[PDB]
């Protein structure tokens, strides 16, 4: 779970 | 708006070695992570890699991983694709693209598609095609691209000249291994005499460019 | 394990309206979603996103017939009055930490369009290829509908099979299908034959065009 902002950071 | 313009796609050796580029404008390019994205024939969307804005921090796909670098210079607003030990199975359209995620707001959270450019992983040789032209109150007539390895071929018309009317057919793959495709255009039967009709073919891979005048 | 589930194949009616279901996997219930759409041949298309509470965020130049919605684990993308330009392969997309996850992409087929006839277009082997020592004889077809298409060649009036390769077909930008057969003969068949002819079937009925040496 819990998406995050960007998958790439 | 934003643009992404791939190039470097061609025809590999099993072993080899390719890096694809993939050009940026319209938007400041180091903000914004940047991946690419395959489809292997008749097959549905395969991520391969994504980089972070800095260059930092890069991510691949189980498939590629140790075979397939990403890398991008921030001033000149490219992406690249290093591949290394190519294989038979990595033959794919492979796509750059600028996926925003979520964080941002209205249109700046739009995901963007480079064209696309057409990698080919195989033992078989490239092959330039042999273009013949198909003579002569309308007539139809054309140029026959025969025997070429691999896709892609450009066909025009008089160099852009022509467009309407103009059909360009999917090629046909022989037995053979060999691609033949051709092109066609419809014209008014008067204009036979004092219009001249000239299909220009591109094949990149072979360095093939042919402008073959097709005559009555 | 982030997975998409999208079901291979949908279809509907021309003007009708269609719902494709993308399937976030259990433990992604929050997850945004883009749909992407792909026409046969061509790059994708980016359309919008969906997250949760619905919304969009659709590119540029998307029509207002393409809507996005959402419930629980499932992200919905329906297209109302539907076009025959709306057959496409369409993939839901997501994304976790540090990856990317495409659903295998559901293919759109917009019924009962008009049925159209086959243009037929025959060309002998020009004197070029037949100076090479080789000789094909090319049959265009295109603007017909729906895309199933015989194509029979005869040499004079006898069928021939052998040296024949044709396209599978496929449909071009008027969104009416085209396919080609190539016959390839040696220049000394070309000329030991009074005629070659094309013969395409196409909801029972039959186009022929005949070229001569």
């Amino acid at each position: 779970p819990l998406q995050p902002q960007q998958p790439f950071p | 708006e934003v643009q992404l313009l791939e190039s470097g796609g061609g025809l590999v050796q099993p072993g080899g070695s390719l890096r694809l580029s993939c050009a940026a404008s319209g938007f400041t390019f180091s903000t914004y992570a940047m991946s690419w994205v395959r489809q292997a024939p008749g097959k549905g969307l395969e991520w391969v890699s994504g980089i972070s804005g800095s260059g930092g921090s890069t991510y691949y796909a189980d498939s590629v991983k140790g075979r397939f670098t990403t890398s991008r210079d921030n001033s000149k607003n490219t992406l690249y694709l290093q591949m290394n030990s190519l294989r038979a199975e990595d033959t794919a359209v492979y796509y750059c693209a600028k996926f925003s995620g979520k964080d941002c707001s209205g249109t700046s959270c739009r995901d963007y598609w480079g064209q696309g450019t057409l990698v080919t992983v195989s033992s078989a040789s490239t092959k330039g095609p042999s273009v013949f032209p198909l003579a002569p109150g309308t007539a139809a007539l054309g140029c026959l691209v025969k025997d070429y390895f691999p896709e892609p071929v450009t066909v025009s018309w008089n160099s852009g000249a022509l467009t309407s009317g103009v059909h360009t057919f999917p090629a046909v793959l022989q037995s053979s291994g060999l691609y033949s495709l051709s092109s066609v255009v419809t014209v008014p039967s008067s204009s036979l005499g004092t219009q001249t009709y000239i299909c220009n073919v591109n094949h990149k891979p072979s360095n093939t460019k042919v402008d073959k005048k097709v005559e009555p | 394990q982030l997975v998409l589930t999208q079901s291979p194949s949908a279809s509907a009616s021309l003007g009708a309206s269609v719902r494709l279901t993308c399937t976030l996997s259990s433990g992604h219930s929050s997850y945004v979603i883009a749909w992407h759409q792909q026409q046969s041949e061509k790059g994708p298309r980016y359309l919008m996103k969906v997250n949760s509470d619905g919304s969009h965020s659709k590119g540029d130049g998307i029509p207002d017939r393409f809507s996005g919605s959402s419930s629980g684990a499932e992200r919905y993308l329906t297209i109302s009055s539907l076009q025959s330009e709306d057959e496409a392969d369409y993939y839901c997309q997501t994304w976790g930490a540090g990856i990317l996850v495409f659903g295998g992409g559901t293919k759109l087929t917009v019924l009962s369009q008009p049925k159209a006839a086959p243009s037929v277009t025959l060309f002998p082997p020009s004197s070029e290829e037949l100076q090479a020592n080789k000789a094909t004889l090319v049959c265009l077809i295109s603007d017909f509908y729906p895309g199933a298409v015989t194509v029979a060649w005869k040499a004079d009036s006898s069928p021939v099979k052998a040296g024949v390769e044709t396209t599978t077909p496929s449909k071009q930008s008027n969104n009416k299908y085209a396919a080609s057969s190539y016959l390839s003969l040696t220049p000394e068949q070309w000329k030991s034959h009074r005629s070659y002819s094309c013969q395409v079937t196409h909801e029972g009925s039959t186009v022929e065009k005949t070229v001569a040496p």
